[PDB]
RNA sequence: GGAUUUGGUGGAUUACUAGC
């Protein structure tokens, strides 16, 4: 029951979410394997996984882009399941717990740039990880500003 | 091997540095910041007054500079000097004792301002290699093989002594002459943060009050 | 190149025929599998990252006709090259 | 809805329809029950009236949305079709001096121009019982040291054409002389091609390349000299100035090899001098465009 | 006297170009059906 | 100026449904998901009906007369539009899913097949006035094991045969008396029968199957009825026939396969003329014209429509629409050239005059975000998310240089120096404005100073100043030329995702996230005014939503803005359902345009009845010609326009001025008055009555007489008329006279006349010079032949 | 006479051609 055991730690909608990642996280390694079977001094192969580690680090599933061994060993579903939006709202200390962040996404208090986001299971790029905020004029961004005694209703915060 | 803070930029991008002064400077040291502005290339002099060290650091990481040179003084004689690498890089508070400003001497002219060669002498310690790699990156990379001014950083007796020289090469010997400042210089503390931070981790710190303080070198 | 101890399935007459008759026939089929898998990865990865619905890029012998023709088409090929370059 | 009408209802038990450009009624409706209110739709479709007796609202369907409406002051009778149906078709040509274009699309010059390059870019892209091997190819280096299929491919290439001909064996008989060459032949005999050039407008651009390439060219050169005299008689009429010069230029791609080698024949150059005596007059737009360009560049920029 | 001469001079060097353009295309084209497979 | 109409939809040539040629065959109509587009091959022009269709078109019916055109949606709604009228005569509702609707050759009634039921309905007369209940159904046939997959009509209306998907095929006569002639249903066909065809002789019946085996039915003695005379088989390794179209007079068979290979056969000889693969994806619907010269094959998967002629190997029109949507819209100085970006990254250049793509660009592997044109026809710069920017030529169709950054950053948006020296681009990753030179592909400088990413970048042509867009709520105006390097910053209330630069070069129009559009000055930091856009934005409730459409914050801002070239109006468009036209001085919107009414798309309905692609406009620009502004949608690039001019917009009417009075002036020979009396109505047919009337000898006298106030208006009229009109020589004498009469005045008021100059000098470049060059080239060739010595 | 809250039905919520 590894699929359930990580559905709890990150709070997932459907128990099938895990194996929806673990099909991708396996598909990384199958492309890693056949790209390991090409000869090492091939300017395709040298170009092609560094082309891929650019993307898998921008998305942020893997910690570094130097170690080439991470691509088979550290690519786990729990790695890709913590660039989920409610985990990121718990990493950035927005909500208190990780269930409570799903409660705030589903009610509609969080946003990415212009548009608010409503699927809890929004993957967030490490580049896009800068831009999550509380949605403006919300009743939960109004309460935060009352704690510091710094509301400003010309913003109608 | 270069330091881990300077590793990404090392040879690729030129540095851009800022020489700025303490607070309401005396007119002697406000000259003397201009000799620091001339001793490096890519150096601009921004007079400081009613800036805070946060909003002069934080409005410099934003605009993007490699590091920051701030000076201090006692009664016109400049005493201290810090270089602080900006993208969360280290800082090095230097004490500098024997100064001779360039504006004292004669109206001999003006400096060469071309990319200098360097001379680092008597740096053996691993902390001595830190001071190498934190001073060296204040100059624009790759000087020409026949550029004519060379800046020596000499370390006899734990006081890093820096002089500015021009040289020409005669039929037999090199003949040199001095322009620019004479320093003695001494680092006394080395933070891993910038000079803003004031609670960053202290890599090195000149201990004065120790039974073997006068014994060792680079201590 | 490393010699393989395992017996060659191809016979001596067959190996000569290959010599008698892209980069490599095995390596290109490795490259073709691995780009079909990556475009599948970008779709699912792209859908989670994107805030808007995105259609699948791809769904993976006789004459082949390009649906869209690149460049002017009516204009001659010679015209595109500059005079200086000939 | 477009300000073109006013419909007013009055205590004379009428409902009129005023026309704001021409300033008069164009329709007068005598309703026995007097109409209190008349309101158009904001859309151009419905007209609603409310009368004095009765309870409901009479809704009128607008024929003007499905049909043009005459603008005559007909009301006094009961109680320039350019202007009446308020549309104007253009002239075909103002005067005999003015050059014109062809009626229709402006792509007909462009498609009729580069017809060979477009088709070259439109098409799609696409043993023996005893093996034969050279001494050098096999392990005979010594034989190679003292050693001392294009035609077959060409023969194979003849086979596809033979196969297509064999494939189609239609017994249908199609007139020996095509309509084009027959209309060229009657045009030349008549000495007036005005009916000929009316056919050359109505060909497809696909037909024209198949047509002008299909011109009987021989020592006497009768068809080519007949065809040039069509184009010179075209530009004397000044109609369709775009197309007839492209019919001229399409000769020189298809038969410019031929009329060059048979230059200074007195029969062809009789036509070509009759071309150049006609073609000189139509420099007067090339001297007109440059003034129209160079001023308008000078005016808007500077 | 400035404008008409400058027109007549450039046109005289604009005539020399296109008279050499149409000829050398015709030299290129006539080889291109004599000796082209 | 104010009343725009939906003139044209551009891009997405084929989406779904039957593609049917006109009886004449001059115009071919391809059905889009929510609309029907008619293409005229002879005139190379594309026309789209103003009517919305509430879901995607599933079937298209064209009357032989052409008076009535019927489109059937998935829901079963029936829309009848007269081609000449271009209006919806009636909108009857069918109650089941429709597969194909074909009108009878006589046209008295139209056969309609839904599910396993066949229906014949009398068609209401187009000439007859509209009625409350026009639809009437003649008969219903329910004798089918499964719903018919295809419907075929004989020349006579007596026999109608529909091929069922069960395997069985049935024949139905129109009139009840001819039932005894033919009521039999064919059997023994393998797989499914894609379609049933009838030859000119009614003795032979041709049927096709999914397997690819073809069987011909011939009536003969074993008192004797309907044997299989001969079977014909098509061999495909994996290909299966999907859609089959057969023409009886030319005996030509069009076969559609899953593989996408295109093949042609003749029923009498069973000989394959040609096999061609239009695309890897299988053909969905194939149609043939009466002549049979043009065959249209469209693949839904690739969304591309292709037309081919069997007799001659030439394609009348072949094009493929963008796979997803157009990220950016680029307008060239010439009105006709249009450039549209796509999510795929393929770049295709559309034509304003005819809705076809001249060429495609596949240089950008990554999606293209912004496409802009410098002040020349020489090149266009495209911004992509790949991290590289590549300039393109339009004379040669090639990259000059592919500008890239240092550390390989995405590029959203782009700004090009009008004097084409400098190309600036902006990111989401870096928030540093990179600056490339056009000659040297190095980056000159990394202009920085923003917190948060750069949304957009633009350069004012008059002052050559570039203004950055930031998510930090501060607008910073850069000045990058010539020893200054000074940046001026203006604070904004909310993230600014929209930046617009006025032609003047003195004002900047912004679109913040609070909805509100602000208009700043540049030489001062202050603002002129702001206009409030949160209320007049229509927002859709999606299907998967949990909030009301009133209080979602998805779409109430504007992700684009473009000033008109007059400098007096802004068109804005975002991820919403609506486009706007704000007036700039009076600060009030003029008219609000709903982009689409589709239940198929998500963002349409404010209220649902008691994921799917979102419907939003990406980038909007106003054309130089200025008749209409193109907004790049989800459905494809829209074009709005005013080329109708069915509108009475008078100017300075007296009581004395009537249309008849202007005609009287021509008799009076008062050309100066009858032109001004026709300009007062501002109606085009009076103007063409007096413009074409007055002769050459009094054109310049009239030009001098024409007032300064009407000079901008008269120039605009000449610009729109002379493009499609045969008079080159008469129109150019007007443009010689207007320019000759007041050369200094037009030059002095450069800002006042912008649209008129651009429109007039598209007419000169596109059609006037090409007539000159053909006259020039022909004259030189004749000179060469006489001058050159004779051969041999 | 006035105010608040609530149960239930009917009519709309796409554009009106009759049931088996």
């Amino acid at each position: 029951h590894r699929d359930t055991q990580v559905m709890r730690t990150y709070h997932i909608q459907n128990r099938e979410d895990y194996h929806k990642y673990n099909r991708i996280c396996g598909d990384i390694r199958r492309l890693a394997n056949k790209l390991s079977l090409l000869p090492p001094t091939d300017p395709f192969r040298r170009k092609h996984e560094q082309l891929l580690l650019d993307k898998l680090y921008a998305m942020g599933v893997l910690t570094t882009k130097s170690k080439i061994s991470d691509l088979e060993n550290k690519v786990t579903v729990s790695a890709i399941c913590r660039r989920r939006l409610p985990v990121i709202m718990h990493r950035l200390k927005m909500a208190e717990t990780i269930q409570d962040a799903v409660k705030f996404i589903e009610q509609g208090h969080v946003r990415v740039g212009p548009n608010l986001i409503n699927d809890p299971a929004y993957l967030v790029t490490r580049n896009m990880e800068d831009y999550v905020t509380w949605v403006d004029n919300s009743k939960i961004k109004k309460t935060l500003l009352r704690y510091r005694n710094q509301i400003d209703d010309f913003d109608f915060s | 091997q270069v330091d881990d803070e300077y590793a990404a930029t090392s040879g690729i991008m030129d540095p851009r540095i800022i020489v700025t002064t303490s607070r309401d400077p005396s007119t002697r040291l406000s000259q003397f910041a201009k000799e620091i502005k001339l001793l490096f290339p890519n150096a601009v002099r921004l007079n400081r007054g009613n800036y805070v060290m946060p909003n002069l650091v934080d409005a410099c990481k934003k605009s993007g500079t490699t590091d920051l040179v701030v000076l201090h003084e006692h009664r016109g004689v400049p005493t201290s000097l810090t270089i602080s690498h900006f993208p969360h890089g280290p800082t090095a508070q230097f004490s500098l004792h024997n100064v001779v400003m360039r504006h004292d001497i004669i109206n001999a002219g003006n400096q060469s301002e071309v990319n200098p060669h360097l001379i680092f002498d008597n740096f053996t310690t691993a902390l001595g290699k830190r001071v190498v790699c934190i001073l060296k990156h204040l100059f624009n990379a790759g000087p020409k093989k026949d550029s004519e001014r060379v800046i020596t950083f000499a370390n006899r007796g734990d006081f890093i002594s820096v002089r500015q020289h021009v040289y020409v090469r005669t039929r037999e010997g090199v003949e040199i002459a001095e322009v620019g400042p004479r320093f003695e210089m001494r680092l006394f503390e080395l933070r891993l943060g910038t000079l803003e931070n004031k609670d960053a981790d202290v890599e090195w710190q000149l201990r004065r009050f120790i039974r073997t303080a006068n014994k060792k070198d680079y201590l | 190149f490393e010699l393989s101890d395992v017996k060659s399935s191809k016979s001596l007459a067959e190996i000569y025929e290959d010599d008698y008759t892209a980069l490599s026939e095995e390596l290109q089929k490795a490259h073709s599998e691995i780009s079909e898998l990556y475009a599948n990865l970008v779709y699912k990865l792209d859908v989670l990252s994107s805030v808007h619905f995105v259609p699948k890029p791809a769904s993976t012998e006789t004459p082949t006709i390009s649906m869209e023709d690149a460049q002017p088409l009516y204009m001659s090929n010679a015209s595109s090259l500059a005079p200086q370059e000939i | 809805p477009e300000g073109r009408w006013i419909v007013s209802a009055s205590l004379d038990s009428t409902i009129r329809t005023w026309d704001l450009p021409t300033g008069g009624c164009i329709d007068g409706i005598i309703v026995d029950n007097v109409a209190t209110n008349v309101k158009f739709s904001p859309n151009g479709d419905l007209l609603a009236t409310t009368h004095v007796t009765g309870n409901g609202i009479c809704i009128w369907t607008n024929r003007a949305q499905f049909k043009t409406v005459s603008t005559r002051t007909i009301d006094e009778s009961e109680f320039l079709n350019d202007i009446d149906f308020n549309t104007y078709t253009s002239l075909e040509q103002i005067d005999k001096e003015l050059l014109t274009l062809s009626i229709g699309p402006r792509s007909k010059m462009n498609t009729l121009l580069h017809l060979d390059v477009i088709r070259k870019r439109s098409k799609p892209k696409e043993l023996p019982f005893f093996l034969q091997l050279s001494g050098e190819k096999v392990g005979d280096e010594a034989s190679v040291r003292e050693g001392i299929h294009r035609r077959d491919q060409e023969a194979q290439k003849k086979l596809d054409a033979e196969e297509q001909m064999n494939k189609f064996k239609v017994t249908g008989r199609l007139g020996f002389e095509s309509h084009f060459t027959k209309q060229l032949r009657e045009g030349s005999q008549s000495k007036d091609y005005s009916s000929l050039l009316a056919t050359l407008i109505n060909f497809s651009p696909a037909a024209v390349d198949l047509e002008i390439r299909s011109l009987n060219s021989f020592e006497p050169f009768d068809e080519i000299v007949w065809f040039i005299d069509a184009l010179t008689q075209g530009l004397k009429s000044n109609k369709n100035f775009e197309l007839y010069e492209t019919f001229m230029s399409l000769l020189f791609k298809a038969h410019g090899d031929v009329i060059h080698a048979n230059n200074k024949n007195q029969d062809i150059a009789s036509a070509l001098q009759n071309w150049e005596d006609v073609h000189k007059k139509e420099d007067r737009l090339d001297d007109l465009v440059k003034f129209c360009m160079g001023v308008a560049a000078f005016v808007t920029t500077a | 006297r400035v404008k008409t001469e400058l027109r007549s001079a450039l046109k005289s060097t604009e005539d020399d170009l296109g008279f050499n353009v149409q000829g050398l295309k015709f030299v290129k084209q006539q080889w291109n059906l004599r000796h082209n497979y | 100026k104010s009343d725009f109409k939906f003139s044209n939809l551009l891009g997405t040539v084929y989406r779904q449904g039957n593609i049917t040629f006109s009886d004449d065959g001059k115009q071919l109509l391809s059905p889009v998901g929510n609309r029907v587009s008619v293409f005229d091959l002879i005139n190379n022009k594309s026309f789209t009906f103003e009517y919305e269709h509430r879901k995607n078109i599933a079937a298209i019916d064209l009357n032989k007369q052409g008076t009535l055109l019927i489109s059937i949606d998935e829901d079963g709604r029936a829309i009848l539009v007269n081609f000449k009228a271009r209006n919806v005569l009636h909108h009857f509702n069918f109650k089941e899913k429709c597969s194909a609707v074909k009108f009878s050759p006589d046209g008295r009634l139209f056969a309609l097949a839904s599910g396993r039921f066949l229906q014949i309905w009398k068609t209401p007369d187009v000439n007859k006035d509209r009625q409350f209940a026009p639809f009437v159904r003649h008969r219903v046939h329910a004798g089918h094991f499964q719903d018919i997959t295809s419907l075929t009509w004989s020349q006579d209306s007596r026999f109608i045969l529909t091929t069922s998907k069960d395997l069985s095929a049935k024949i139905w006569s129109v009139d009840s008396e001819e039932k005894n002639l033919a009521a039999t249903t064919f059997n023994g066909h393998r797989d499914y029968v894609m379609g049933a065809f009838f030859s000119h002789d009614q003795e032979k019946i041709y049927t096709v199957s999914k397997d690819g085996a073809v069987f011909v039915w011939e009536f003969t003695k074993r008192k004797y009825s309907w044997r299989i005379t001969k079977k014909h088989f098509f061999y495909a390794n994996q290909a299966k026939v999907k859609c089959v179209t057969f023409h009886p007079a030319t005996r030509l068979l069009a076969v559609g396969f899953t593989s996408g290979e295109f093949r042609l056969y003749d029923l009498p000889d069973f000989t394959l003329i040609q096999q061609l693969s239009m695309g890897q994806n299988p053909v969905n619907t194939v149609s043939v014209n009466q002549t049979g010269e043009w065959l249209a094959f469209g693949s839904s998967k690739l969304g591309q429509l292709l037309v081919y002629e069997w007799q001659s190997e030439s394609y009348i029109l072949k094009q493929q629409g963008h796979f997803d949507s157009t990220n950016s819209l680029a307008y060239s100085p010439d009105g006709s050239r249009v450039v549209t970006a796509s999510e795929d990254g393929k770049i295709k250049v559309w034509d304003i005059t005819s809705g076809f793509c001249l060429a495609t660009f596949e240089e950008h592997t990554s999606s293209v975000t912004a496409v802009q044109f410098a002040k020349r026809g020489q090149v266009m710069f495209s911004s992509s998310l790949d991290g590289t920017v590549r300039a393109w030529d339009l004379i040669r169709y090639r990259n000059f240089r592919t500008f890239t950054g240092t550390e390989r950053i995405q590029f959203n948006c782009l700004a090009v120096d009008p004097s084409g020296e400098v190309v600036c681009a902006g990111s989401l990753d870096n928030f540093d404005i990179h600056v490339w030179s056009v000659q040297t592909g190095q980056l000159l400088d990394a202009l920085s100073g923003h917190e948060g990413p750069v949304s957009c970048l633009s350069f004012s042509q008059e002052n050559s100043v570039l203004a950055s867009a930031s998510w930090d709520k501060t607008i910073r105006i850069w000045s990058i030329f010539g020893r200054s390097q000074q940046v001026e910053p203006i604070e904004v209330y909310s993230d600014v995702l929209a930046l617009s630069m006025r032609p003047d070069g003195k004002e900047v129009a912004v679109s913040t996230l609070k909805g509100q559009i602000s208009i700043f000055n540049i030489e001062d930091a202050k603002q002129v005014g702001n206009i409030d856009c949160r209320k007049d934005i229509i927002s859709g409730r999606f299907n998967q939503d949990r909030f009301t459409a009133k209080n979602s914050e998805r779409s109430k801002f504007f992700t684009t803005i473009h000033y008109s070239f007059d400098g007096m109006a802004i068109v804005a468009g975002g991820n919403n359902n609506s486009i706007c036209l704000y007036d700039v001085p009076n600060e009030v919107l003029l008219k609000r345009f709903i982009v689409s009414r589709n239940m198929a798309l998500n963002g349409t309905l404010e209220f649902l009845n008691s994921m799917r692609p979102e419907v939003r406009v990406t980038s909007v620009q106003f054309s130089p010609t200025a008749n209409a502004f193109a907004a790049a949608s989800t459905e494809g690039l829209l074009i709005y326009s005013t080329n109708d001019t069915i509108l009475f917009d008078p100017f300075d009417l007296d009581v004395d001025v009537t249309p008849h009075s202007t005609v009287e002036a021509l008799r009076e020979k008062q050309f100066l008055n009858a032109l001004v009396m026709a300009f007062r109505l501002n109606e085009e047919y009076l103007i063409n009555k007096v413009y074409e009337a007055i002769p050459i000898k009094e054109i310049p006298l009239v030009a001098s007489n024409i007032p300064a106030i009407y000079l901008p208006r008269i120039l605009k009229f000449i610009g729109d008329f002379a493009i499609e009109s045969q008079h080159i020589e008469f129109n150019l004498i007007w443009i010689k006279a207007l320019l000759s009469a007041s050369g200094g005045y037009i030059n002095e008021h450069k800002y006042l006349f912008s649209t008129a100059m651009r429109s007039i000098q598209r007419f000169i470049v596109r059609v006037a010079k090409e007539v000159v060059n053909t006259t020039t080239d022909n004259k030189y060739t004749y000179r060469f032949l006489v001058s050159t010595d004779g051969s041999m």
